[PDB]
């Protein structure tokens, strides 16, 4: 188990580790995180109660270094830091928890949600879609955008995610134009699978991402990734059996995730219509397909 | 953008564009059969592919065989037109090449643009008008020679015969709308008034008839009545 203190709270802020959240009050005597699993990644947010304005955050992994959450009051922001010290982290850490002045990750056994979501998620894939190679962590908030926003613009503070583009020479080969279109089974398994990611968990690492992202942060270009790569797999005639059923179970767990009040926002109807309902895999998502329709029967 | 009333002199500029319209490339006789089911026979087809300021056709002839041992004939019939068109840009010596593509249906959209990615800076734009390019196979001429095909086969007419002698591009597509609306309302009634008279005929190496200015302004005014008439005759006013 891993912390992640924090060396005070000064201004009022809902702070969210993964799928969780509590809300700490200006000045509060609070400092940080406890208990938290090793073996997966995670991600620190935050939305201060003044500006729900940028929700913003930190995506990191307790086995890259130690890390520590400091308010900075001349950027107005709430940073992560690595401590290289070992011994000055550890005496910190001890003395703030025989304080009893962190809270507790709270995770219930039986519940592998948050494996669930970050299964093919990986901190090296994370450190190259997010570049800030100082850092063994990522920040990301809403506004950022994708290197596929700024084609259609500070480089430096953009998602580099895998550009998808249907449209596309790279999605269309000569003389296969209508082929390739209506099944894009050439650009998924040629293309993006044997030539960009190189397999699937890569792929998939990528999806899953994208969806967390837009999900605690309202970061509108990683949900537009999201059901791209969705909308990839869908619409080709040819995937992989195993590819299938895997993403069967990562979208089930998304959409069981997602704020029931936050669907009209983060769900593309004509995406998760075509998928469902016309497209090549559309018996093939059937845990998929069962929670959208009980869930948000209004989208489709 | 999408092309509609407001932009309409945007056709007769010196910016090269071809309209493409595809409602004849698929056409299909459906029969039954011995067994008292339906079935089609395709026949020939045609690419209507126009450049409004100069009138010059492209009629890229669709023959039967292209069909055959194909499904979804329909969907794949958008397809092939956009591969013929975009056949047709890498043709033309660039200075001819057109700046924008206008298609008459908007499922012709997405197989052009797949098609044109090659030529980023073609532009493929839909439209809001409702033009009357089907009533194309209505010409004579035009059907005889897509009937008559026996392989696939590009043919070259100017559908605005010598008229850009005497009036503009602007006048002459509004003319060719009239006559192709009148033929495509009331075929019968549209051929009857273009050939009444016998004593103007039709030159050889053109589409209409050898009318005077001032037998063109009587045949304008015919084609409005008919289609006006027909819009009483089917609404009953
Ligand atoms: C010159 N030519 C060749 N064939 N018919 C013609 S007469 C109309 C014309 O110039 C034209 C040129 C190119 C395409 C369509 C039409």
């Amino acid at each position: 188990m891993n912390t992640v203190p924090f060396t005070s709270a000064p201004i009022e802020v809902t702070i969210g580790i993964d799928q969780y959240s509590f809300n700490v009050k200006e000045n509060q005597p609070f400092h940080g995180i406890k208990d938290i699993p090793i073996g997966h990644v995670h991600v620190i947010h935050f939305q201060h109660a003044d500006n729900s304005s940028m929700r913003y955050g930190y995506w990191f992994d307790c086995r890259m270094g130690n890390f520590y959450i400091q308010y900075d009051p001349k950027d107005g922001l709430y940073k992560m830091m690595e401590e290289r010290d070992g011994a000055k982290f550890e005496n910190i850490v001890h003395n703030f928890k025989e304080r009893q002045m962190m809270v507790s990750y709270p995770k219930i056994d039986e519940d592998d949600t948050w494996y669930n979501l970050t299964e093919f998620v990986q901190m090296d894939k994370i450190r190259k879609i997010v570049r800030k190679d100082e850092n063994q962590f990522s920040y990301v908030d809403s506004s950022m955008t994708t290197v596929q926003e700024n084609e259609l613009s500070d480089p430096a503070h953009s998602l580099n995610y895998t550009v998808i583009n249907f449209k596309s020479r790279e999605a269309i080969r000569p003389g296969h134009e209508m082929e390739d279109f209506l099944d894009k089974s050439y650009y998924l398994n040629t293309v993006m699978l044997q030539g960009i990611f190189k397999n699937s968990s890569n792929y998939f690492g990528e999806l899953q991402f994208a969806f967390l992202n837009a999900m605690f942060f309202g970061n509108y270009g990683s949900s537009l990734q999201w059901h791209a790569m969705i909308e990839l797999i869908c619409s080709s005639a040819t995937v992989p059996k195993h590819m299938l059923d895997k993403l069967d179970e990562i979208l089930y767990y998304q959409i069981k995730t997602l704020p029931e009040q936050y669907s009209d926002i983060l769900l593309n109807e004509r995406v998760w219509n075509i998928c469902l309902y016309s497209s090549f895999q559309k018996n093939s998502l059937h845990n998929t397909e069962k929670i959208m329709e009980n869930k948000y029967p209004e989208l489709l | 953008g999408a092309m509609n009333s407001s932009n309409y002199a945007e056709l007769f500029n010196n910016d090269i564009k071809l309209f493409v319209d595809d409602t004849n490339v698929y056409r299909v006789t459906v029969h039954k059969t011995f067994e008292g089911n339906v079935a089609t026979k395709a026949i020939n087809g045609c690419i209507f592919t126009l450049n409004p300021k100069t009138g010059h056709l492209f009629l890229k002839i669709i023959h039967t065989s292209v069909w055959a041992g194909q499904k979804r004939l329909s969907q794949l019939a958008k397809w092939k037109t956009a591969e013929e068109v975009s056949a047709l840009v890498r043709s033309l010596p660039k200075e001819e090449q057109p700046k924008q593509i206008i298609v008459t249906r908007k499922a012709m959209l997405d197989p052009l643009e797949v098609h044109m990615l090659d030529f980023p800076n073609i532009a493929i734009r839909p439209t809001e008008l409702r033009l009357p390019f089907s009533a194309a196979m209505s010409i004579d001429k035009l059907s005889d020679v897509v009937m008559k095909a026996t392989e696939p086969q590009m043919v070259l007419f100017n559908i605005y015969d010598d008229w850009l002698d005497r009036i503009s591009s602007y006048t002459a597509f509004s003319r060719l709308t009239l006559l192709l609306r009148a033929l495509k309302t009331n075929e019968e009634s549209a051929k009857m008034i273009l050939l009444s008279d016998p004593t103007i005929t039709i030159k050889s190496y053109h589409l209409w008839p050898s009318f005077t200015d001032e037998q063109w302004i009587t045949i304008e005014s015919q084609m409005r009545d008919l289609i006006l008439t027909e819009y009483g005759r089917k609404y009953n006013v």
